[PDB]
């Protein structure tokens, strides 16, 4: 069972910063591809970003919505995965969720990986 | 009572509307997702190999024998006269002449004819079926409907009698056979005509049936001076050749895409011919004159728009708040949904004149569709072609 | 000395591996075939085996003596009870490793069998093994008298030319023999000098040396015992497991190598050529199949080959530039005309 | 950006019977699918991984067969804790996009 | 053995045991075309403009 | 194969040529000493 | 196949008739082949299944200490492959059919 | 299909199609469906010399 726990949300200052956080355990982190997603009301689940491990760069690609304002930055002193939200608009609030991305085949080098697990979720609340 | 006709096709949403005075239009909605064609199937009969029953030879020692015809498939029985047969422990007369061996030779059918062997038929007066998600005011319900006419479905207020298919058409002929799960279409002789060689050497009108018809130009021959053995020399198995000279039989070769199968025999998806419907809709399922919402200003927008199989186009409309029944009377859009924003569509005209409809009124909408990025798909067309 | 070649196999041990017509069913065969290979000419194959050659059941060195797996204890017979056929028998040549050196005739499969006390071992695999001939005339079987030609073969050495293949460890291997039930309990019974690992359902063991017996367990069905060596190391085949950490602990040199030298080819009858103006007949009167390879010395050669295998008689026009033939591995033959 | 259909969208049914859902593509996706299933208020869960996988947890009679673009889910027995949303999951060419759901009911 | 028609009234069947290294060059309508190669589940493409 | 029983794995790449790698899940495998691991389901396979 | 000269139960012998008398031979000394080995499953009664390839005849054979008693018959053994692939031998994998 | 620069080179570039599949149900194989070697193609049918 690995085990994932977001932190950090509540609600807001619109247009600003807030952070996430998931503090994970259950498995080899520093080798871990690591993502988020975020459900909407109305509207259903998007991809956010995707993190990779040391032996590739600690590289993250993002989506379209959120280049430059979403950032991730990992670290391996302790085992968690953090979202620096930065500018929000009023459609970026949606339940998020930390997962893992097992790497499932590598087919000439540049793998593919689905999302395995995932956290409890937890509410960023942006209004005024 | 609203009359209509419909492509036979799987995965094709068909979206019809009744217009008539004082209510609106209600979209009708259908998705048949398999259109089955079961025949009527007589078995004639069945066959495998044979197996050439050889009872045992008397040998008569300075005498003589007669036959006795047994009744028995392909009996043969012949009386050899002048042998002189060894065995281990030596010979087996002291009159070199005036000896006689009995031969006797029939064909029983292989210990194997329960799990190898060709079953016959004819086959007639097809009998054509679909799984309809038919919708009628929001009543997604499935079922079935064998289309042949007074075969009507009931389930709320309107029936359907779905029925006939405007073609008697079937991939099956009359004669057919089936083998190894899979329907070869061969014109195998009937119950009698089972010439040697071929299709018919072995005729059981059923399986564990007793009664075997066998014609395998079977003939005796002269057994070898100091030997005791029944020879012959007959027509190999027809069931061996026909396996070794078969075409593959219809899953690979019947046309309008049917596929075959074998419990029981049927040719489903067979994307061909017209279905008619009839639909004798009450007067309870209709309600416009104050109850959906009117008067509204939304008129037309185009955001994408390609020519292509798939729903190659995206349009726009900018606005009570309720639900509208759209659709276009011509075929130069195929609109994914049947009712309400943007919509969703397919068109194989360069520059599309649709109006669109709301059940208010109707909106004009023009565009100019680009080309489609890839030129080989793995989805049937979902829009007919127009000239120009 | 032959002793410099196994500083690295005496580090090693056979393995049972799955394969598919064994002698009645598929079955773990410890003669099991990884690999097939003939591309060499003259019919010398190299087989890729599960079992080892040329040491013995502990790795003393010990000549032409094959070297198995039966079931967690490595036994050993000699190589004359050895007998493969591919369709018809072949020769073994000599075994080195993992390896072993045949001269095999053409066939779809490769079948390799032996016999201990009273059962038949076998092994079949579907690799194709391939005749192909040296030369210009097609043979089945080489000749008693011809031309020495060159060749690719696979060579009787086993000394290092610079091939190699991988050796790591083992997966931890299951033995559902050491698993019993004494009444009550599940007994897990190792064999003494090595450990077993215990998957039972819940705890995951490690016993050393014990007969131990679990409660918590009614019927063996549900616990499994893996015998730990972790001292021999192996082929990365794909029929064993891997383990863990690493896996990768040296290089094994791969024996009986393509080596070039020299194959005797046949020769053909010497055909009756016909002289006419602007005429060559030749009568061709084969023994084997042979090609007839044939050219203009001009700017337009009109090249032809064609392979012969009946008595033929083909007629050839020759200019005053040239013309020349070759018949099968006889050496070129030019001729010109004259007025 | 590769836009699906989550299709259809209402296949409720009863117990014991057979049921079945689509995500077909537009781009040729070779095996990267991945069906996943939703409940209320609580978090997703991997049911079937590269269309022919299925999940270490998930009872058998979930089952994958497809390719390309078009997929498949059939439920060989529709037991009465399968009121869900199904989804659908693209991961060969960002954007990881998903499909918008089913949502399977019963009663 | 290669298995090929199309799905149209005309399917024009091709049964072909292909044992070397081949090129084959066929045609798809808008209508269909069927490909069965070996053991292999069939194939079925179509064309569009 | 790395076969984990009752488990999962990754896979993880090793820049070789035409490295294919694929996880499996559903395998119920046999050696000599009988079967290896006791999960029905929940086993994997790794092929590279 | 499957019992002993007195008639109780046994597996895999076969009995034969040598001028008079029966005897018994072990299954694991009875050869046969078409035109490469065989090899023997099971026996029962007088049928005998075994794991042959495709050719042009059968000869089945053994031995008794000093005798070779075999047996060729020119009964064709047909070697018929599933599916639209044609293997004279089958693979190491593949899928079910 | 296979190219290397020298024959002591490190790297390779090799497309043979090399596709993994399903294993059968009780046994540890590592199946693979690929395209044959177009080496040995060319050693069969190549134009004389």
């Amino acid at each position: 069972e690995v085990q994932l726990v977001e932190s950090g949300a509540g609600l807001v200052q619109p247009g600003g910063s807030l952070r996430l956080s998931c503090a994970a355990s259950g498995f080899t982190f520093s080798d871990s591809w690591m993502s988020w997603v975020r459900q909407s009301p109305g509207k259903g689940l998007e991809w956010v970003g995707r993190i990779k491990g040391k032996p590739d760069g600690e590289t993250a690609a993002y989506a379209a919505s959120v280049k430059g304002r979403f950032s991730i930055s990992r670290d391996d002193s302790k085992n968690t995965l953090y979202l620096q939200m930065n500018s929000l608009k009023t459609e970026d609030t949606a339940v998020y969720y930390c997962t893992r991305d097992d790497r499932t085949s590598c087919r000439r080098g540049v793998c593919y990986a689905a999302f395995h697990s995932w956290g409890q979720g937890v509410l960023v609340t942006v209004s005024s | 009572e609203h009359a209509t006709t419909m492509p036979s096709q799987a995965g094709i949403s068909y979206n019809t509307i009744v217009n008539r005075a004082g209510y609106a239009p209600l979209p009708i909605s259908i998705t048949p997702t398999k259109i089955k064609l079961i025949p009527t199937v007589n078995l004639e009969y069945v066959t495998c190999h044979y197996k050439t029953g050889m009872d045992s030879p008397a040998i008569k020692c300075c005498g003589s024998q007669e036959c006795t015809p047994t009744y028995r498939p392909d009996e043969q029985c012949k009386v050899f006269t002048g042998v002189y047969p060894f065995m281990w422990g030596g010979a087996y007369c002291f009159c070199d002449t005036e000896n006689t061996q009995v031969s006797k030779a029939y064909v029983m059918k292989s210990d194997d004819c329960l799990a190898d062997h060709a079953e016959a038929y004819k086959a007639h007066t097809a009998s054509v079926q679909a799984f309809l998600n038919i919708t009628v005011g929001e009543h997604s319900i499935v079922t079935t409907v064998y289309v042949n006419g007074e075969t009507p479905v009931n389930f709320n207020g309107v029936k359907i009698t779905a029925g006939p298919l405007s073609t008697a058409w079937t991939p099956f002929d009359r004669k057919i056979v089936q083998y190894a799960g899979e329907i070869y279409n061969y014109d195998f002789p009937e119950y009698g005509a089972g010439q040697p060689g071929a299709f018919g050497d072995i005729q059981s009108r059923t399986v564990s049936s007793s009664d075997l018809y066998a014609n395998t130009n079977l003939v005796l021959q002269r057994p070898k001076a100091g030997a005791i053995h029944v020879p012959y020399t007959q027509a190999p198995s027809g069931f061996e050749q026909w396996k070794k000279d078969k075409a593959p039989s219809l899953k690979f070769t019947a046309p309008f895409g049917c596929e075959i199968y074998t419990n029981p025999i049927r040719a489903e998806n067979c994307a061909v011919g017209s279905i008619p419907l009839a639909f004798d809709i009450p007067d309870a399922l209709f309600t416009r004159v104050s109850e959906t919402p009117t008067l509204s200003a939304a008129e037309c927008t185009l955001n994408e728009c390609v020519y292509s199989s798939d729903f190659g186009g995206i349009a726009t409309v900018k606005y009570k708040s309720g639900k509208c029944a759209v659709h276009v009377p011509s075929g130069t859009a195929t609109l994914k949904e049947a009712a309400v924003a943007t919509i969703h569509f397919s068109t194989a005209n360069i520059h599309p004149e649709f109006r669109l409809q709301i059940c208010t009124s109707y909106v004009t909408c023009k565009g100019d569709c680009h080309p489609p990025k890839d030129h080989i798909v793995t989805h049937p067309q979902y829009h007919a072609q127009t000239f120009t | 000395s032959t002793e410099e070649l196994f500083n690295e196999y005496k580090l090693t041990r056979p393995y049972m591996a799955r394969c598919i017509r064994c002698a009645v069913g598929s079955c773990h065969s410890p003669i099991a075939i990884e690999a097939v290979k003939s591309d060499g000419h003259d019919g010398y194959v190299r087989l890729q085996t599960s079992s080892q050659y040329g040491l013995d059941s502990s790795g003393n060195l010990k000549g032409r003596t094959m070297r198995y797996d039966m079931h967690g204890t490595i036994k050993e017979i000699p190589l004359h009870q050895v007998s493969l056929y591919t369709s018809r028998p072949c020769h073994i040549v000599d075994g080195h490793g993992y390896f072993l050196l045949a001269r095999c005739p053409a066939g779809d499969s490769i079948t390799m069998e032996f016999k201990k006390d009273s059962v038949r071992h076998s092994c079949s695999v579907p690799y194709e093994v391939k005749f192909n001939p040296v030369g210009r005339e097609l043979y089945t079987h080489p000749p008693e008298h011809g031309v020495e030609q060159a060749c690719q073969v696979y060579a009787h050495d086993a000394q290092n030319r610079g091939a190699y293949v991988e050796m790591h460890l083992p997966g931890s291997e299951v033995d559902s023999s050491l698993v019993s039930l004494s009444g009550s309990s599940v007994t897990v019974t190792p064999p003494d000098g090595t450990s077993a690992l215990v998957e039972c359902e819940t705890k995951i063991s490690e016993t050393i040396n014990k007969t131990k017996q679990f409660s918590q367990c009614t019927k063996k069905e549900q616990c499994r015992a893996y015998r730990l060596q972790n001292d021999k190391w192996v082929y990365n085949s794909d029929k064993l497991p891997k383990a863990a950490g690493a896996t990768l602990k040296g290089k094994l040199h791969v024996p009986f190598l393509l080596a070039d030298g020299k194959c005797t080819v046949p020769l053909a009858p010497e055909p009756m050529i016909t002289f006419g103006f602007r005429s060559v007949s030749l009568k061709l009167h084969p023994k084997n199949p042979t090609y007839l390879i044939t050219r203009q010395l001009a700017d337009e050669p009109h090249y032809t080959h064609e392979l012969i295998s009946e008595p033929a008689v083909r007629n050839f026009t020759v200019t005053e530039k040239g013309w020349e033939f070759v018949w099968g591995n006889h050496p070129p033959k030019r001729f010109w005309a004259q007025e | 950006d590769i836009q699906m259909t989550q299709s259809p969208s209402s296949l409720s049914a009863s117990a014991g019977d057979r049921v079945t859902l689509t995500c077909r593509a537009s781009q040729a996706i070779s095996f990267y699918l991945a069906w996943y299933q939703q409940k209320p208020g609580k978090a997703p869960k991997r049911l079937i991984y590269d269309a022919s996988e299925l999940q270490g947890g998930v009872p058998s009679r979930f089952s994958g067969s497809g390719s390309g673009t078009d997929f498949t889910l059939s439920i060989n027995s529709l037991q009465p804790e399968d009121s869900a949303t199904y989804f659908c999951l693209q991961y060969d060419s960002p954007p990881f996009t998903f499909g918008p759901g089913t949502k399977v009911e019963i009663k």
